[PDB]
């Protein structure tokens, strides 16, 4: 039972065509809940969440507040690390930022974290510490130097350490009923023809959450790790997630395969053969 | 950094033709966060298209989830089209109820 | 809660 609120920036230019687009998304476990968009016509903190449509005004103003302050901050961030690139006029660049924190099942914080990226690579990262930073660069260090003066780190330490993991218990509260839950998977195999004398066993997990999930595909014991296709998991749309996992078998010889899937909504590992 | 999407087609519950479903085009790894993607039926266009909010995951990259309301058929076809920088030709995945 | 710090480049 291990927990995280992490709330994600994104920052767009798109020059002679408005101003950047920026974009925030906030996420419990495997959840979004809160997000803002500077292009809607209101930009505003507004729910994604059922668990958090009862906050009430006051809320959404803060968090409304907050996030144009930092929209502001990725505005000028944005100019700037173009001239520390010296990047010409009339370019389009991204400035990522996410920070977080992880609980674990203790129900204390297993650890903290917030980093940027610029044009979508590593720019600069608060350490494991929560005290010093790692740049990437000449460009990044520039950052480091000024963040240093500014204590920074030590702001986002406490955040993270105090204000991050006393939201992410509280919005734990709010969203008991289903960020508590954990949907098992519905597991079942599936035949399918591929050649004259071969199938494919693909095993497929539904309708689970979260959305971490282990499956795999044995012959005897065996684990037959190289002959499985993996797809990534997916969302199914409705707050739950889906991921199957194939072999390549020979015909006749389908029942001798099975496929084991693990999850944390699981009383025990599920055993399947065809 | 400019990385190539990598898409998912797939419906939200198990396909049974005839009955109402929902059809989901999974779009991950891929920036710069300009994207466009359209989910097709028989090749044309669907009017109605449903998009999560934009993204990001532990890599930088983003992902989206575009979907659309869809009732199956054993003979229609349905795919999801993404024209992204990262690449020179539109990419146009099919759905495949086993996929 | 969106952290309240702000982080100029």
């Amino acid at each position: 039972g291990q927990h995280s609120l992490q709330y994600f920036h994104t920052a767009v230019s798109r020059p002679g065509l408005g101003e950047p687009w920026f974009i925030s998304v906030g996420y419990v476990d495997d959840t979004q809940f809160v997000r803002f968009d500077s292009d809607a016509e209101n930009p505003r903190m507004e729910p994604r969440a059922r668990w958090m449509e009862q906050e009430g005004p006051e809320y959404w103003e803060r968090e409304t507040q907050i996030a144009k302050g930092h929209e502001q901050s990725f505005r000028g961030s944005l100019r700037t690390a173009q001239s520390y690139y010296n990047q010409s006029k009339g370019g389009s660049h991204t400035l990522q930022w996410m920070y977080g924190c992880d609980m674990g099942s203790d129900g204390r914080l297993l650890r903290g974290y917030l980093q940027f990226a610029y044009e979508g690579r590593d720019y600069i990262a608060l350490n494991e510490d929560l005290k010093t930073w790692t740049a990437v660069d000449m460009a990044a260090q520039i950052t480091r130097r000024k963040w240093e003066q500014a204590g920074i780190a030590e702001k986002d330490q406490a955040y993270l350490e105090g204000t991050c993991m006393q939201s992410l218990r509280r919005y734990l509260e709010l969203g008991k009923e289903t960020l508590l839950r954990t949907d098992p998977p519905k597991a079942h195999v599936t035949h399918h023809p591929r050649s004259y004398g071969a199938v494919t066993l693909r095993c497929w997990a539904l309708g689970f959450y979260p959305a971490d999930i282990t499956l795999t595909w044995q012959l005897n014991g065996e684990e037959l790790t190289q002959d499985m296709e993996l797809v990534e998991t997916r969302p199914a749309g409705d707050g739950t997630f889906q991921k199957w996992a194939s072999v390549v078998v020979p015909l006749g010889k389908e029942q001798n395969y099975t496929c084991h899937v693990n999850h944390e909504g699981l009383p025990e590992p599920l055993t399947l053969r065809w | 950094i400019q990385k190539t999407p990598q898409i998912q087609v797939y419906s939200r519950h198990p396909p049974e033709n005839g009955k109402p479903n929902i059809l989901n085009c999974y779009v991950t790894q891929f920036h710069p966060p300009h994207i466009e993607i359209q989910m097709l039926k028989n090749g044309k266009k669907i009017p109605k298209v449903e998009m999560s909010d934009m993204s990001f995951s532990k890599d930088w990259s983003f992902y989206i989830l575009a979907h659309t309301e869809f009732t199956p058929t054993e003979t229609d076809t349905y795919a999801c089209r993404v024209k992204h920088d990262s690449m020179a030709e539109p990419k146009t995945v099919y759905w495949d109820r086993d996929m | 809660i969106l952290m309240e710090h702000i982080h100029k480049l």
